[PDB]
């Protein structure tokens, strides 16, 4: 279950109980489509069915012509494996590898082993069910069903070409055109990873797609091969907690904790994700990626329970920005109401049930459903869980608004204290 | 009967390098899972020797080495001494058997 | 200072039930995975049971599936393995071994801190 | 009409005459699709038409299997109503509600009333026009038109499944696949709101889609129901004005007003939107949302006409960043040209018509069409309107660049003045 | 080729050898689709083929009804040309110009000459191959091929309508539906530009689409015309270099160069792009746009070789943020490792090959393939090139951590030095 | 004839709670528009009593309460006094008639 | 200090034309909506006309549609209602009432500041 | 034979304005490329006079002007003097001939 | 101070080969394009060759295609034109002219700094 606590000492909420799934590695698979080489239709006539076939084959030719025209780095592995594929004598190895069945494990020149799927079989249909069936003497097809089937088998290449032209070679997330669900699940169940990671990643294909990349690789020698870059979750089932902060001001000077975001346990340290877009929450997991993360010693947990600890000084922002605002955390809401603005929390049926005063306050989602600040209306999350409210005395009251350095952006607690001491010693 | 195959015993003289092989199938070393080399001196709990198939943990002498290629892994000991006589186990994964572990190589000094 | 001490082993008649406990100290238990691995006297090693940090990814091999039940209690940093319907095998040393990541992604990571082991004997 | 003014005292432009449309509330509607449960085709044969039917029905089965695998919060209301739907005994109420007609108003367990529309009737076609028509004795369909019609009725479910798989359960904007225009307009004309808001939002369905969210809710019991989260405009027809700022420097020290963005009247206060992506302008309206807004007292208007007012101190940024730049506001352009860079304003046919000097200057769009700064080329908006140019003296000339605190980010006018006074008293 | 250098004096990397392609101008083309006006089908019957035709024509009518419902500015030119089109007597000129062939050059009222292409010929098919072929006496069509052809010719308008409804009138990038590759290439080969720019922009249609805008213009008088806003590259083949910076700290105070991004030569000055998403790299070119660029004197190059130069002071950020991090530049990687965190560089087969010490260090991509910092795993680019490592002493060590102003965000070298001098004079 | 229905008159004694009902159709209270309760003392302009169907404006004693459920709204007065005798009007919207207003409930003190 | 004072009412013969004015002070008039509402002597209330802040969303009920024209002059904070072709109804008090939002979204908000009313009598 | 056409010679008196025309086809001045007007005094390298069809480089007297319309461009000299006698060349582009240049207008003072 | 000084012209028999060099100083050569333009004695101008900054966009007219080879060496700011298989034409002045942008997009920009010209004569 998910449990939330609210420290009034620093006006900050912590939501714990989450589990982890960290994108730590990249795996590169090579998806190959077997195309066919055709010059032109020998026969010509006024039949409309052959006109439809000619139009469809011309669209296929245009599609195959289009594909011949194509901090950290998120696509470095795919670029490396594409450079490997461009090496001579490598495409033929793949093409001769998965000839009897559409699943192979191949070793390239660089020594890296990759999985190969033959996801489409367009060559067989074009060269064995269109050219021989089409009788060039009469230039007519008896059944329109053949044309309808061609339109039902050539769509996938057209959609792949369209997506690659729109996104300019690299696309994300991988769509159902580029990788069907059955194939994605099969590749997941055959990827070189533990059975623990294969049971968390089969049930969450909704997010594997969002965190995957796909890069156009090769069209040469009647084989359209592109690299799909799946993630490998190297950290699974470790506790994580989200930290939300709100402005805290006197009734002025404002001190806001400036380390909002996700924290996850990782090999004895804490992986810190400041960006909210980085992480995603399905039920109680965080599907974050370490590419947008920092590494911190395992004492940042002490910041949440003691703002004045001596082992790891926290980070704050000091400013005279006296503006009311609210943060809709999970299982509740934090409101900071100052000035003449009216702030309230309203139930769905009992209307206004609170008359928020000046300062920082917190309301659980048990009962409270909407929060009005000024006129802005926020809806609180309705996730079931237990909330705890620890009372205290706001930190900003301990300081004095006479030598307060209301100019910093984010230094630390210790830096603010030493600046205050220097200012006091100056007088 | 183990998933992987290992020589029953290897021998050598002091100051001589010895190579121990770890061979497996497709749903094995192949597909590139990894291999890990564990040491066991009798009467003592097993100790990690080589992890990630090439690296080395702190506190292990640099004379040890490990590598892999295609479908076979190797562990090489350079400058054999009396303290290296032990049971050596090669480890990897399996899509149908999970953690496999080796059959045990008994290395002794002549 | 990673200490893994395991206990609870003793003589049990065939077909009996047994429990083995493992206490871990000196590291953040809640993030590292755990495993139980066998070693028969004079025979090779053989993996037996696995569990992850969140206690919701259980794993057993095919041969011992449905008999051995593993459960980690995170409150006092403890691991437990319950053995039902013993057979002529399973005799030997049992090691409670911490599966430790951070060797890159690399799938199988590097289980480092093997405990001294508990001796379990089955016979009449 | 739209009227622009340019204050040279602070080098800032105001564009007034706009009207308002503020997204203040969320409304949740339940769109339901009646699917059908089919196990497999009893008959089997070598006929190609039955092969097409089998492929289409298999794609339908894969699509229905896919859907079984699925500050403030923008999707809190949708999540709450989905939690309500997941409660037992609720899906049956919806299914039995819109049984005679595809439009109903239902009351759920939580007491919130929602609109339900049955947008698709795939169950009737599958179970009453495919199984009985398909004669299992011969396993053949006489007319290919039935297959073509099936392909023309099963596309919508495939596209919905594809969008939900790509976007991982929550999608925006609501595309035409997930909600047709006629359906959206009917839902708008039946939503629980005043006729005033139903006349502004029927003509602007182009932006309601962009500001709406859609979430997968339930697949249980042969009913695919998902929640569409439409916006409710609680503030309509109030005056709004846009404020643009440009750097102002000596000919050095630079003082830039740091409150760019939209302002709207709201219940006697001013709703301030700093983000430019937050608001959209169709003709003369601003379709903003209050979730990304601040509330200010109704004295921020005095900042635009008197930078040194005593009732509401403005916000500035002080820095020695001496870089030339231009701001393409509506109805004109602001150009701040410094250093050796050459800045000009060029007509389409009369070429260069101005030779901008050092400092801040403003050119209306009457005549002036392009603006060159350095080599960067900007195109000014061609919206018809009246421009006014009020002369004055730059504020930075009043200050002295000797005790200037060129380090702040955004404190205020008053804070800068008091820091200057403290520095003067120190000497 | 691409050459990288790493200055340890400021812990910054420069990647040179790139070429330029700057989006300096906008060109507006008018793409017109000739629609047809039809009231309703006179005949009615129970035939299924006529039902399919009626459904398709109704979808066409709904699509045509939908389109009747529709710093710097990136769409100013398109808005201006649309305002020109709305003027009376202009649509007829376009319609009568491209009457004999689907390519024309027309002069509008404002005097600007634009290219017009008729990309679709739906009117001819609807009014000359559907109404006369459909015999209203029997209300039946002999061949289903006509319906299949209609479904293969009406998809374009449906997709255009869908994209315009989703994106609310303005879309980017221009997808394959709205402009086919052959049409885009013909428009490129007939646009009013030099043959030099027509040979760089034909081979890079993958990026012209991403940097182009398309806006709905007019539906009046049975002509659906929309403006495609292509870019005109006014700067081609000038040297460019990318500058990457990493935190530099003592073993504390941290001094980071704060001018990351692209630099390009431009008419004797330097165009500076701070945003990384602004520029794109295909092989060795940078497809940037000047709208997100600054102009600097041609002495910013001296910042890279002498941090303490007297002609153009650089820009630095000073803070006590002691956090380890890495930057994956092209051809190598920069790693700044501080505190107790473990930082390493690992080969694919040789495993860990380095044991990075505290401070800033750099590893080429020759051999080094992965970089581990804490637990975060980064993959270095595998682009072939030459790396150079110039030794030196860190600049931060020259300062003293006693009067260090660890509060600024980005002032300059000179401002930091003068603040240090003032602090020294104070004591 | 009004869109909404209200009792013609209600009565009570001092210190007694009185409930006034406001019932409407689907294109009415239903679909959840709202109900607003207005007070009118004769010879005085109408005054807002309850808005958003449950809340209360400042300057109104807390003894008043309002609620809605399904298709019916209720206004409850607790502790009746001589000053509350007046005309009470319930208000909502209508998709085909716009603002509706009630028929007027005459509340008097016995 | 929201003051809504309205006048212009007087005796008019049936079939005549009349104009009523309403002046508002003490609040930002340009952002609040306005309405005109009737109250016949001894009868219930009945909404008559609506207008929004920007003067471009007019609204009338079905019964009185096309006869009453409402126009607000934002310059001097004024509201005007023009009645043509009077009938036996429409007699009674007319209130110029400010439609005031900020009670959340909530559709119909809460019209607070009713004016004292203007008495309009139609008869011969 | 040149792609663009130009009068062989124009004449005038001091203080009199003279207009020089530059006419071209569709794959020419049309489509709106530009005109550039270049001056050449005999024995001296050509010098830029008008660029971007209307503007003027620094160091050129303001009495010169240039314009374009439809398919024809004009260069106007106001207040003719003895120093303006020269060869004047109009320039544009061609999709099938590239940089075209004019045939040369010989302007002399009477 | 843009100086374009070019030389290498001299008498050559018909059908011979020749090379012309052009040195540029006072400006950043690597960013500006280069062109070679002819002027026959007593005749109009005629563009001959073009090249861009990166040396990978060559351009010639149709008449002289395949005969004149242009090449700019960026190291010491030099431009070279190699003439093969001379004919009765090509005699006259050759100008090494810097194609200079910054006149907006404007396609053809504004070639400013024309050199003094080199006299190349072909005859027997």
């Amino acid at each position: 279950n998910i449990t939330e606590e609210f420290y009034q000492s620093t006006c900050s909420a912590v939501s714990k109980g989450y589990l982890s799934a960290l994108r730590t590695g990249w795996y590169t698979s090579v998806i190959t489509i077997e195309l066919s080489n055709i010059k032109e239709n020998k026969c010509n006539g006024t039949d409309a069915k052959v006109k439809l076939i000619k139009q469809e084959l011309d669209k296929y030719k245009n599609a195959v012509t289009e594909l011949q025209l194509l901090v950290g780095s998120a696509i470095a592995s795919g670029v490396a494996v594409c450079k490997v594929l461009h090496l001579e004598g490598e495409v033929n190895k793949i093409k001769s590898a998965l000839l009897s069945t559409n699943k192979a494990v191949v070793s390239l020149s660089n020594g890296v082993s990759v999985l190969t799927f033959k996801v489409l079989d367009l060559k067989n249909y074009i060269d064995k069910q269109l050219l021989p069936i089409l009788n060039k003497q009469s230039c007519s097809i008896s059944n329109i069903e053949t044309v309808i089937e061609f339109q039902q088998k050539n769509n996938r290449l057209l959609e792949i070409t369209r997506e690659f032209s729109v996104n300019a070679g690299v696309t994300t997330p991988v769509s159902t055109y580029m990788l069907t669900n059955s194939e994605l699940l099969s590749l997941i169940n055959d990827m070189p990873i533990t059975n623990d990671q294969k049971k968390l990643m089969s049930n969450n294909v909704q997010i594997v797609r969002q965190q995957s990349y796909s890069i156009m690789c090769i069209i040469k020698e009647e084989v359209l091969a592109y690299v799909v870059q799946l993630p490998l979750y190297g950290v699974i089932d470790t506790p994580c907690w989200k930290l939300h902060t709100s402005p805290l001001c006197t009734t002025n000077i404002c001190l806001t904790r400036t380390d909002r975001g996700w924290y996850c346990d990782n090999a004895g340290s804490v992986s810190f994700f400041p960006q909210a877009e980085t992480c995603k929450v399905q039920s109680n997991r965080v599907f974050c990626d370490t590419m947008n993360s920092l590494t911190l010693p395992s004492e940042v947990n002490l910041c949440n329970v003691d703002i004045f600890n001596p082992k790891y000084d926290c980070k704050i922002m000091t400013s005279k920005t006296d503006v009311s605002s609210s943060v809709i955390t999970s299982l509740g809401a934090i409101v900071s109401c100052y000035g003449k603005t009216k702030c309230t929390a309203s139930n769905k049926n009992r209307g206004i049930i609170k008359t928020f005063s000046n300062g920082c306050d917190y309301v659980s989602n048990k009962g409270v459903d909407t929060v009005s600040v000024g006129n802005t209306l926020y809806y609180v999350n309705k996730q079931e869980g237990k909330s705890l409210y620890v009372k205290g005395e706001p930190i900003i009251n301990f300081y004095d608004p006479l030598v307060f350095p209301s100019d910093e952006f984010d230094a630390s607690i210790s830096q603010v204290n030493e600046k205050i001491n220097q200012s006091l010693a100056f007088i | 009967q183990s998933v992987l195959t290992q020589p029953p015993s290897v021998s050598g003289a002091p100051g001589q390098r010895v190579t121990i092989s770890c061979t497996g199938s497709s749903s094995s070393i192949g597909r590139g899972y990894d291999v890990h080399w564990y040491q066991q001196v009798p009467g003592t709990a097993p100790r990690l020797l080589i992890y990630a198939n090439t690296n080395r943990p702190s506190g292990i002498p640099d004379r040890f080495s490990g590598s892999k290629s295609a479908t076979s892994a190797s562990l090489a000991i350079t400058g054999l001494q009396a303290e290296d006589e032990a049971d050596y186990y090669c480890q990897s994964y399996d899509s149908s058997m999970l953690w496999v572990f080796g059959g045990g190589t008994k290395l002794t000094v002549l | 200072e990673v200490q893994l001490v395991e206990s609870g082993g003793g003589l049990v008649k065939p077909g009996g039930s047994l429990r083995l406990s493992c206490a871990a100290s000196g590291f953040s238990f809640s993030s590292y995975n755990m495993n139980w691995v066998r070693q028969a006297p004079g025979k090779g090693l053989e993996w037996v049971s696995s569990i992850t940090g969140g206690s919701n990814f259980i794993d057993y091999p095919d041969s011992l599936k449905g008999r051995f039940t593993i459960s980690r209690d995170n409150s006092r940093n403890s691991l437990y393995l319950q053995m039902n319907s013993l057979r002529a095998e399973d005799t030997g040393l049992y090691y409670c071994v911490r599966e430790s990541y951070f060797g890159s992604g690399g799938s199988l990571n590097w289980f480092d801190p093997w405990g001294q082991g508990t001796l379990v004997i089955v016979s009449s």
